[PDB]
RNA sequence: AGCUUUGCGCAGUGGCAGUAUCGUAGCCAAUGAGGUCUAUCCGAGGCGCGAUUAUUGCUAAUUGAAAACUUUUCCCAAUA
RNA sequence: AGUGGGUAAGAGC
């Protein structure tokens, strides 16, 4: 039901990198890490299924 | 919650997690058990727990207890004034009081 | 006719409490 | 809906306030062979009907104590003049002074009037009961058995039924005429259904029992459908059911 | 953990006397052989509780599960079944308003029980199958 | 029952644990005490007497 | 008991018949005792006597 | 940081003190109120047609 | 939060939804650092083991997995989604948005009731389940 | 047919298994199992499982 | 020679209770388990864990189901 | 004054 130790440690690292009000040295805003390609996502409409499929095909390496 | 996370993070940073990853849930269970023991006002002493870890848990428990007392004595006084409060809030505050 | 309950302060002072009871 | 006595399907809430009944809510219709006729509630030409207030249906303490003293003096005189002729007071001369004295005369005729006489310090026990029962007692100060009933709601409910236009108008607000019951006399309610009562204890979960507790609410809403499900009370678009 | 401990010690103390009165193990070998087991018992009593897994809440049930009938089922049905007085209790007379006889709570009424028009000329008797009785362990303790 | 009450009055000195709860009146917390029925009957009779 | 139950499982043994006495009569054979009560009485008494005589013959053989 | 790896190895698993009857209690069944309660409620409220003259304000087919 | 399993890409979310044949999948869409998401995380972790029999809990960070934000309207600070046999299940919570639980619930008993009602309704083949407790009003008084 | 025959054969085989005495000494059980030609431990089985296996082997032979 | 006492199996008859029965390659226990009376006295299992419809089987109805429905490229707008 | 808190789910055509 619960993730292993590596996952918990990584999750805590990720939370610390974002919650600088609890961790770190530099106090930025609540959800900022500091201190090209944009993914295309389907809108849930069957009409745009083909467009999303061909966009994903063009996303290939 | 943040407090717990912070403490947990600290331990996993100094725990050699590449060798002792399996002990994260053990540490969290120890934290919960210490908090429960303080809440129940019963003696708590893990015999095999390392002294620095015991100090970590003791300081975390002290901070959590101070927050818990302040929150209880703030919510109770808010409720006395006639403020609009939920139902689960009243039950939790009554338990704390 | 709103359906709301109105406060009877400053109201029905022409009636006692022992009235409308035998 | 709120101020209808619970036997007529309403909630029977006591009103310590000032609530006006719109005149348009005091009209009903009845179909006879000649046709459909319409009735209003009152010939009186006054303001919109006001539900009776509980204020006027409680006798003040000063009147209570004066009446209690007069009644107890009368009872003492009757007892002292009946000892001589050797007759027990047989509920006949003690009829006018029935619910007047503070230790209500009904307590003299109570069934367990002999075993109650050895119950002493019951007011203190009632006050201290708050330290044993998890529920606060609104009547922490008096005991119904020892002290009697100090308030009568018969007149209040009488005038609340009268003000609402009576059973005919109240049921006009309800689905009663939709049941085609010839009269309102030989009828009775049932608080819980067969499956609802049988399900009060069948090892259910929290969600299941929580959902089951709302069945009387469903029956209550259905009983008051011709009034709650009205365009005037709930303004906005109306939607018809599928079938 | 005090009283129990005392008993244990007393027992072992007795053994020591039953040895010392006959002048055996004057160095105290029996003394150590008893004190070590006393310490072991104390450690066992004071040992941290073991790890006990929590039972996940059972899934909601559907379909049908075959449950037997018989004498036990009949007895349980009689115990949990609706009684005549209870059946008459939750019947409320339409229209005819009843005065609330419970000052301490207006939400409690007997319904048709004791009310006119209940259809019972005689009084509804008490089903003694619903009598309140103590448990077996309570009987043992009493 | 009376014989048990008299025996408990004469001999019983140690009792079982009584639970405590608190009614919240949003102004103060009223204590409510839960006592075993066996001792409860004896205490009730003692209070009445 | 497990031996008897698994013998019934494999068909080597007929399924056990309900044990019927005079009190048990109208509960086991209630829907059929109204058809012909005397035959039902005879059948249930025969079953009771069969059990009783089995007990007695077991005792006698053990003697 | 001064804790050795062996001391990390030695931390014990947390155990729950409460026994089975508290961890996983059996279902707390509910039972209806005995009919004796309704019998007592209905028997009470009956009024004697007469009173004993000793009493004062404070005492078929 | 950190205790519950985390899904890193949309394909893992699809695999998690598909791989559950007889348990309702409860996915918390949001950010681990969000206080409302923190309340959802702590409640879910508190009842992650009680409802293990008929449910499973997964955590998805919509910043690292935005692949559903357009389709599932994943723009509230914290949302809860229930799936059964690769079919999103709606809950008539009474708030007017039957698609998801977009607010933080303090009581874990309420969430257990919600999960159980969802499992009961979706097992019967239904797609929308009526919530045991109304949520059109917070009942604050 | 063969189905009734085989199930009955297994029935009396189990009945024979229930009525065969096997020593409670682990060493003697190990020696007996070694004499029978079977490995002492079957994929880390418990001593009760070892005793049951020895009982079944004796029943078959 | 009968009768009779106790323990133990096999049974038959009848009563009662279902908040309980059972499991122990888990530990401890007459080298004292557990003690609120009565303690210079008491004397037997307790604890932890596990099983469950508060012992478990069948038998018979019931329903969930089960069997299948058109499980086969429809509209809105326009040409010709 | 005011928006809402008023989406039945399902089957393929």
């Amino acid at each position: 039901v619960y993730a292993p130790g590596l996952d918990i440690e990584s999750s805590l690292k990720q939370l610390a990198e974002r919650r600088t009000d609890i961790f770190g040295v530099e106090e930025t805003a609540i959800g900022k890490k500091i201190g090209p390609e944009e993914k295309v996502t389907w809108d849930g409409h069957s009409g745009s299924m083909a467009r999303t499929q061909q966009a994903a095909q063009a996303n290939i390496t | 919650l943040e407090l717990r996370a912070a403490v947990m993070h600290d331990i996993l940073d100094m725990m050699p997690e590449g060798i002792k990853q399996n002990k994260a849930r053990t540490i969290l269970q120890h934290l919960s058990e210490a908090w429960r023991c303080w809440k129940a006002n019963i003696p708590w002493k893990v015999p095999g727990l390392p002294t620095p870890i015991e100090n970590m848990i003791l300081r975390y428990v002290k901070a959590k207890a101070d927050w818990w007392t302040n929150t209880a004595h703030y919510n109770r006084e808010r409720i006395r004034r006639g403020a609009t409060v939920d139902k689960t809030v009243c039950k939790k505050n009554l338990g704390r009081l | 006719p709103t359906g709301e309950v109105l406060s009877l302060v400053g109201k029905l002072e022409g009636t006692r409490m022992g009235d409308k009871a035998q | 809906v709120f101020y209808t006595p619970k036997e007529l399907g309403g909630l029977g809430m006591l009103s310590m306030g000032h609530v006006l009944i719109p005149q348009s809510d005091l009209r009903w219709s009845k179909q006879t062979d000649v046709g459909i006729t319409h009735f209003r509630s009152g010939m009186s030409h006054e303001e919109d009907q006001l539900i009776p207030n509980l204020y006027r249906y409680i006798q003040p303490w000063e009147s209570e104590f004066i009446d209690s003293q007069r009644v107890w003096a009368e009872y003492a005189l009757k007892r002292q003049e009946a000892i001589a002729q050797n007759r027990r007071l047989t509920l006949e001369d003690l009829e006018d002074s029935w619910d007047r004295g503070i230790p209500r005369i009904n307590t003299l005729f109570q069934k367990d009037r002999h075993t109650l006489a050895y119950d002493k310090g019951w007011r203190v026990r009632t006050d201290f009961k708050q330290y044993q029962v998890l529920k606060q007692n609104p009547f922490w100060w008096t005991h119904q058995r020892h002290d009697g009933k100090l308030w009568n709601l018969n007149n209040y409910r009488t005038d609340m039924i009268q003000a609402l236009g009576g059973v005919e108008g109240i049921l006009e607000h309800t689905l009663f005429k939709g049941t085609y019951f010839p009269t309102w006399e030989g009828l009775f309610w049932e608080k819980a259904s067969g499956f609802e009562e049988s399900m009060k204890w069948k090892k259910l979960t929290n969600a299941q029992r929580s959902g089951l507790n709302q069945i009387p609410n469903r029956r209550f809403t259905l009983w008051w459908s011709p009034t709650i499900n009205r365009a005037n009370v709930y303004v906005g678009f109306q939607v018809q059911l599928d079938l | 953990l005090r009283r129990k401990a005392a008993r244990l010690v007393a027992a072992k103390c007795t053994l020591a006397a039953r040895v010392d009165s006959f002048h055996e193990s004057t160095e105290g070998k029996v003394g150590y052989e008893l004190k070590d087991e006393i310490e072991r018992k104390f450690d066992k009593w004071q040992e941290p509780p073991p790890v006990k897994q929590v039972k996940p809440l059972p899934a909601p049930l559907d379909g049908q599960r075959k449950k037997r009938g018989g004498r036990r089922y009949r007895k349980m049905k009689e115990r949990l079944g609706l009684t005549e007085i209870r059946k008459q209790a939750n019947r409320m007379s339409f229209g005819e308003i009843e005065e609330d006889a419970y000052q301490e709570d207006l939400g409690f009424s007997l319904g048709h029980l004791g009310k006119s028009g209940s259809g019972r000329v005689r009084q509804t008797q008490v089903n003694e199958a619903t009598k309140a009785r103590i448990s077996k362990t309570l009987q043992r303790t009493l | 029952a009376l014989s048990r009450i008299k025996r408990h009055l004469l001999t019983q000195r140690a009792f079982k644990e009584v639970g405590i709860e608190f009614m919240d009146l949003y102004s103060h917390l009223v204590p409510v005490y839960d006592v075993e029925p066996l001792e409860k009957i004896t205490d009730a009779y003692l209070d009445q007497y | 008991q497990k031996e008897l139950q698994e013998k019934v499982r494999l068909g080597l043994m007929p399924p056990p018949e309900p044990k019927v006495r005079i009190s048990n009569l109208m509960r086991v054979l209630g829907t059929e005792a109204v058809q012909d009560p005397t035959k039902v009485e005879a059948h249930v008494r025969a079953q009771m006597a069969k059990r009783q005589k089995a007990h007695e013959e077991a005792n006698a053989a053990r003697k | 940081a001064e804790v050795t790896e062996e001391e990390w190895l030695s931390i014990p698993e947390v155990g729950d003190a409460r026994n089975k009857r508290q961890r996983n209690p059996r279902y707390e069944k509910l039972t209806p109120v005995p009919d004796s309660f309704f019998a007592k409620h209905l028997q009470t409220g009956e009024n004697h047609t007469s009173v004993d003259p000793r009493q004062t304000q404070f005492g078929r087919n | 939060s950190y205790m519950l399993p985390h899904l890193h890409n949309g394909w893992q979310v699809d695999q998690a939804i598909l791989s559950e044949e007889d348990r309702v999948v409860v996915i918390r869409f949001g950010h681990d650092w969000d206080p409302t998401c923190m309340k959802m995380d702590e409640v879910l972790y508190s009842i992650a083991e009680k409802v293990k029999n008929f449910a499973v809990i997964y955590l998805v960070d919509i910043t690292e997995v935005p692949d559903f934000n357009k389709m599932y309207e994943l723009y509230d600070p914290c949302t809860v989604m229930f799936f059964f046999r690769n079919k999103h299940i709606m809950i008539d919570l009474g708030t007017g948005n039957n698609n998801k639980i977009n607010w933080a619930m303090e009581d874990k008993q309420e969430m257990v009731d919600i999960i159980e009602t969802v499992y009961r309704g979706a097992r019967k083949g239904r797609g929308l389940v009526v919530s045991p407790k109304d949520y059109s009003t917070k009942y604050r008084y | 047919s063969e189905r009734q025959a085989e199930v009955l054969a297994e029935f009396e085989r189990r009945k024979r298994a229930r009525q065969i005495n096997v020593s409670t000494d682990d060493s003697e059980v190990k020696a007996c199992l070694r004499a029978l030609g079977e490995p002492i431990t079957l994929f880390g089985e418990g001593p009760a499982e070892r005793r049951e296996r020895l009982r079944n082997i004796l029943s078959v032979v």
